[PDB]
């Protein structure tokens, strides 16, 4: 037999895009970097690009 | 701008009204839906056709 | 296998409609509006 | 890219050829104006012979002399390059020779010169330029064989390492050829994939291109795709502001305003008959758009009173009866008329029933093929 | 050349014309260019409020993010109220329109 | 680093001129470039930029193209990509900067 075998990403989050206000630019950039490569990768093939895996956010303390 | 947005709002409100009104209904006389939503038979007929298409 | 010798011998995928009409839909509609 | 030649020349010639516009004073004046301006001596001779025109020697002689002199200087320069310069200029001289041959319209000379230049050349860009000139000559003279041949040629060259500007230009060329050969599905696909990137202003104006995209899209696209890609389309809706008669035609069908749809369909018919690339397609376009309209109306009904449907379509009862009979007979529509009490029932097939019929048909085809295979190989 | 304020003016005029022609993606591109050029120079109250109003119109039309549309419309309204400008009633109308289309009348 | 265990020590200098052009071509082949994109000009506009910067420049031009429902990258798009990638943050503390004459 091969038993199909965790630590993080099982306490399903709650906050939502309706909850976050403003920062449309930040949402756009984080989304294009994080989600679309996972939902519409055809858009990226068409341009012929490597999706930007890895982004960094600046900002004051909060 | 406001004209276009309000026309779309009218369309969506009419769609919601028709759906709720006709939910408790199998076969229905169109005059009845006209009576319930307070519009003209012709307009409700055209909107229903658009919904089905 | 054997050629049956005993028997002597556009690029548009057309499918009929090559009828004879009073134009397709111009004079017909003109007369239609005229009589309505 | 240059205009070798103005396909408006072909438009003018075909518009004159059409019997309704043979006696078009304007059309004739503009055609001869272009002919004199660009000095197409063989083409003018062909026009005269074909259309039975009274030749004007006083200017035809000067036109022949100018053509002869220009060709002589061209080929003299070509010989000078051959005897003095390398390929990098011999090729250019030959290119100029072929360009003048096409601009004067000597079909055989132009084809020979371009073939020789292609044989000589090695650079991909200029190979594609020559192939494009050949495609456009083929389009000019509606020589399906030549157009298709250079079409696979150009696909091969671009696949062998090409660039996106020439990809778009080839796409527009393929679209015009598809409109010629009545393959409106591919025509719509290509046109809508290269409407945001119209760069080929030599073939037609951008207004004309957007009109053609709208027409082919309406005849070849389903309602979902039409909404997504032609009514919600940035450019295809931007130009429709300048084009008022086509915006109405498209939006009539989409909004399900049908009387305006037939008005605009008559408009489009009389436009496309005069057109030169759609001329042997107007009967089919009109008929198929009529079928699209009727099917659209009946897609949301089960028993549509003939009088109401006539009122919606802005016609009578007799006209609707005649044309529905014709289309049901042809098998395009799904509707059966009842003339005693004038009512048009709709016998659309359910999902299961349609799937059954498709299974029967496709399985019949596969059964025929396998039956042939088995009967052949078993014995 | 000079007069980057006039650069922003011309860019917003082009965006308004684009949206009028109904090419929303290209109108948005023009707006983003105008805003990037405005975040390098001094924006008088009039130009800042005009940029905000055009941003509100574009977001209202295209993205369906009527909350941000209302935000920009209100910035435009406040700017026009401060300037005592004729076209503040239009901004307030758009504000109310956003509050309606959000289904929060 | 003794020349008994690591015999040779190759260096990878930040791509110089027209080496930046080579990298631009390599990472722009699978792309949609218009007739009138001057990868050379992009190279000059990018001084002293590592190959990572070249990749990022191509990628950001592509993402800019992705933004406006467009499948074409243009010269100005490459310029904006260069600006967005080669962000040279500089300390604004004029005093700390003038400490040294």
């Amino acid at each position: 037999d091969v038993l199909p075998p965790m630590l993080t990403s099982d306490q399903k989050p709650d906050v939502m895009y309706a909850d976050i206000g403003g920062m449309d630019i930040q949402k756009q950039e984080v989304r294009e970097a994080v989600e679309l490569p996972l939902t519409h990768f055809e858009l990226y093939k068409q341009i012929g690009i490597d999706p930007p895996r890895g982004v960094l956010m600046y900002g004051p303390p909060g | 701008i406001i004209s276009t947005h309000l026309a779309k709002l009218y369309d969506n409100l009419l769609e919601q009204n028709l759906i709720r009104v006709i939910e408790p209904f199998s076969r229905v006389q169109i005059e009845h839906i006209s009576s319930l939503i307070k519009l003209s038979k012709a307009d409700v007929e055209r909107k229903l056709s658009q919904m089905i298409l | 296998d054997d050629e049956f010798e005993e028997f002597p011998a556009h690029v548009w995928e057309d499918n009929w409609d090559d009828d004879n009409v009073e134009d397709d839909f111009s004079n017909q509609l003109r007369a239609e509006l005229e009589k309505h | 890219l240059p205009k070798n030649p103005d396909l408006r020349i072909a438009q003018l010639r075909f518009l004159l050829s059409l019997p309704e516009h043979r006696g078009d004073a304007a059309v004739r004046d503009e055609l001869m104006a272009a002919v004199r301006d660009n000095n197409m001596a063989p083409y003018y001779e062909a026009l005269c012979k074909s259309l039975d025109w009274q030749i004007d020697v006083d200017l035809l002689n000067k036109m022949k002399k100018a053509n002869e002199d220009e060709l002589k200087r061209l080929d003299e320069e070509l010989e000078d390059a051959e005897k003095n310069l390398g390929e990098s200029e011999i090729r250019d001289a030959m290119m100029a020779k072929a360009e003048y041959l096409c601009r004067i319209g000597d079909k055989e000379g132009a084809l020979t010169a371009f073939r020789k230049t292609y044989d000589k050349t090695v650079a991909l860009g200029h190979r594609l330029d020559i192939v494009f000139y050949l495609l456009r000559i083929g389009l000019f003279y509606m020589d399906n064989d030549l157009i298709t041949r250079n079409t696979e040629k150009a696909k091969s060259l671009i696949e062998e390492g090409g660039d996106w500007d020439r990809r778009n230009r080839l796409k527009v060329y393929q679209g015009l050829y598809c409109v010629a050969i009545r393959d409106f599905k591919q025509a719509a696909e290509l046109f809508l994939d290269t409407v945001s990137t119209f760069t080929s202003y030599e073939l037609m104006d951008y207004k004309t291109f957007v009109t053609y995209t709208v027409y082919v899209s309406m005849i070849a696209l389903e309602r979902p795709d039409l909404r997504e890609k032609v009514i919600k389309g940035a450019e295809i809706l931007e130009v429709l502001h300048s084009l008022p008669a086509v915006r109405q035609y498209l939006f009539s069908l989409y909004e399900c305003r049908y009387s305006v749809f037939f008005q605009s369909l008559a408009v489009v018919e009389q436009e496309m008959k005069k057109d030169w690339l759609f001329a042997p397609h107007y009967r089919y376009y009109v008929r198929e758009m009529r079928i699209h309209a009727y099917s659209q109306l009946l897609e949301s009904y089960r028993s549509l009173t003939l009088g109401y449907m006539a009122e919606a379509f802005g016609v009578g009862v007799e006209f609707i009866d005649q044309e529905l009979s014709r289309f049901i007979a042809a098998g395009r529509l799904h509707c059966k008329i009842d003339k005693v009490n004038e009512i048009v029932e709709t016998n659309r097939p359910d999902s299961k029933n349609w799937q059954y019929q498709e299974t029967i048909k496709k399985g019949d085809l596969l059964l025929n093929r396998v039956q042939k295979l088995s009967r052949v190989i078993n014995m | 050349m000079d007069d980057k304020a006039l650069l922003v003016e011309v860019q917003l005029l082009e965006s308004k014309t684009y949206h009028a022609l109904s090419n929303l993606p290209k109108a948005r591109a023009a707006l983003t260019s105008a805003r990037t050029t405005a975040n390098a120079i001094y924006c008088p109250p009039k130009l800042q409020a005009t940029l905000d109003m055009q941003s509100g119109i574009i977001h209202a039309a295209e993205e369906k993010d009527w909350k941000t549309a209302y935000s920009y419309f209100y910035e435009a309204f406040e700017g026009y109220d401060s300037i005592d400008s004729p076209k503040a009633i239009t901004s307030l109308k758009y504000m109310l329109l956003c509050k309606i289309m959000l289904n929060t009348p | 680093l003794r020349p008994g265990r690591i015999d040779r020590k190759i260096e990878f200098p930040p791509p110089n001129e027209e080496a930046r052009l080579d990298i631009l071509k390599i990472h722009s082949r699978k792309m949609n470039l218009t007739r009138g994109i001057n990868l050379r000009k992009i190279a000059e506009l990018m001084p002293g930029a590592s190959g990572a910067e070249v990749k990022g420049v191509c990628t950001e031009a592509g993402m800019y193209a992705l933004r406006e429902r467009r499948v074409h990258v243009t010269q100005e798009d490459f310029e904006m990509a260069v600006a967005k990638v080669m962000q040279k943050d500089s300390e604004k503390n004029m005093s700390i900067k003038k400490l040294w004459k």
